[PDB]
């Protein structure tokens, strides 16, 4: 099947700026049968461009497409707030039809440091034989941040998971939740539970901690 | 207006069978070829199957051939996907989509329905407090549920500002877990009541958890 590689993976831009997205095919696309779709989180894809360059009905002037053979381009001349989304290219000239992995167009704003909070496991959970420790990084930009867990100065590995929210519609920030999962027996063996945050908006790492069994 | 409304998704067993439906309105359904397209969690879009307007011609991706059957009932304006011999790898959001009658590309997509294939049972979440210790942060840990989704609201929808409900993570146990957090004035902690309202419809779990400072 034809493989479509999109670049870049992510584009950080401001409203009003120009966006150029690339879609490169592993084989020549037949008859310029290449489409571009917009997708917002939790929503269905929306057709923007068919036939490499033809705007679908209802699609604003600012969107255009060009290209042939193996190299294709989506252009948004002047980004509106609603244009920030994921964009897929798709070839349908040679079956099966196939999609690129998508380019995300994100709002670029000023660097904002995360507000960091640490949460101890509740007494209720500890009854079940498991302890979950949570670290919140609130309202930061850009998206990349690093979270290290430390249990009495011992670095943790293989026992945490993270998830990040979608870019906030009001302030354009991200938030991250990290969860450290320990058996109660292991949790009870130690005192200091610490979350160390590294981010561009911080001059040096930010540690939040608590001691097990102290109000 | 054109609409495609999907139903019939949910949690099903490996080797099991499930039928998806797509109800079409706002256009002459019988005049257009129709498609199913899938998006596995966190990944790309994959075309599954297609059917001509009359239903006389059907097409399948290799990964579903001999297991899935596409069909339509033009007198009911309904498109079907009969999924037999299901595998874990069939787990995806499934979209029905309409083909452009003139230009050949997919031009309208339904919102999508989640299909989860797993041997694991439905399981309601335990809801644990994330206790608060300028600005204070508090929340609820929604732990060990299956399948997706859950919904979380704060104070029956009265509290929405500063709320971050995180995408769930899939744990190695095969169960999901998410946090929902909110940042509030730390002076309000003593007077203001904070309750998280958690719904897991697949297990009929409803939990209202009051989140209080712990001493
Ligand atoms: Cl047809």
């Amino acid at each position: 099947e034809i493989v479509l590689t999109q670049s870049p993976g992510t584009l950080s831009l401001s409203p009003g700026e120009r966006a150029t997205l690339s879609c490169r095919a592993s084989q020549s696309v037949s008859s310029s049968y290449l489409a571009w779709y917009q997708q917002k989180p939790g929503q269905a894809p929306r057709l923007l461009i068919y036939g490499a360059s033809s705007r679908a009905t209802g699609i604003p002037d600012r969107f255009s497409g060009s290209g042939s053979g193996t190299d294709f381009t989506l252009t948004i001349s002047r980004l509106e707030p609603e244009d920030f989304a994921v964009y897929y290219c798709q070839q349908y000239g040679s079956s099966p039809l196939t999609f690129g992995q998508g380019t995300k167009v994100e709002i670029k704003r000023t660097v904002a440091a995360p507000s960091v909070f640490i949460f101890p496991p509740s007494d209720e959970q500890l009854k079940s034989g498991t302890a979950s420790v949570v670290c919140l990084l609130n309202n930061f930009y850009p998206r990349e941040a690093k979270v290290q867990w430390k249990v009495d100065n011992a670095l943790q590995s293989g026992n945490s998971q993270e998830s990040v929210t979608e870019q906030d519609s009001k302030d354009s920030t991200y938030s991250l939740s990290s969860t450290l999962t320990l058996s109660k027996a292991d949790y009870e063996k130690h005192k200091v539970y610490a979350c160390e945050v590294t981010h561009q908006g911080l001059s040096s790492p930010v540690t939040k901690s608590f001691n097990r069994g102290e109000c | 207006e054109v609409q495609l409304l999907e139903s019939g998704g949910g949690l099903v067993q490996p080797g099991g069978s499930l039928r998806l439906s797509c109800a079409a309105s706002g256009f002459t359904f019988s005049s257009y070829a129709m498609s199913w397209v899938r998006q596995a969690p966190g990944k790309g879009l994959e075309w599954v199957s297609a059917i001509s307007g009359s239903g006389g011609s059907t097409y399948y991706a290799d990964s579903v051939k001999g297991r899935f059957t596409i069909s339509r009932d033009n007198s009911k304006n309904t498109l079907y996907l009969q999924m037999n011999s299901l595998r874990a790898e069939d787990t995806a959001v499934y979209y029905c989509a309409k083909y452009d009658g003139i230009y050949g590309e997919l031009d309208f997509w339904g919102q999508g329905t989640l299909v989860t294939v797993s041997s694991a049972s439905t399981k309601g979440p335990s809801v644990f407090p994330l206790a608060p210790s300028g600005t204070a942060a508090l929340g609820c840990l929604v732990k060990d549920y299956f399948p997706e989704p859950v919904t979380v609201s704060w104070n029956s929808g009265a509290l929405t500002s500063g709320v971050h409900t995180f995408p769930a993570v899939l744990q190695s146990s095969g169960l999901y877990s998410l946090s929902s957090v909110v940042t509030v004035p730390s002076s309000s902690l003593g007077t203001q009541t904070y309750i998280c309202n958690v719904n897991h419809k697949p297990s009929n779990t409803k939990v209202d958890k009051k989140v209080e400072p712990k001493s």
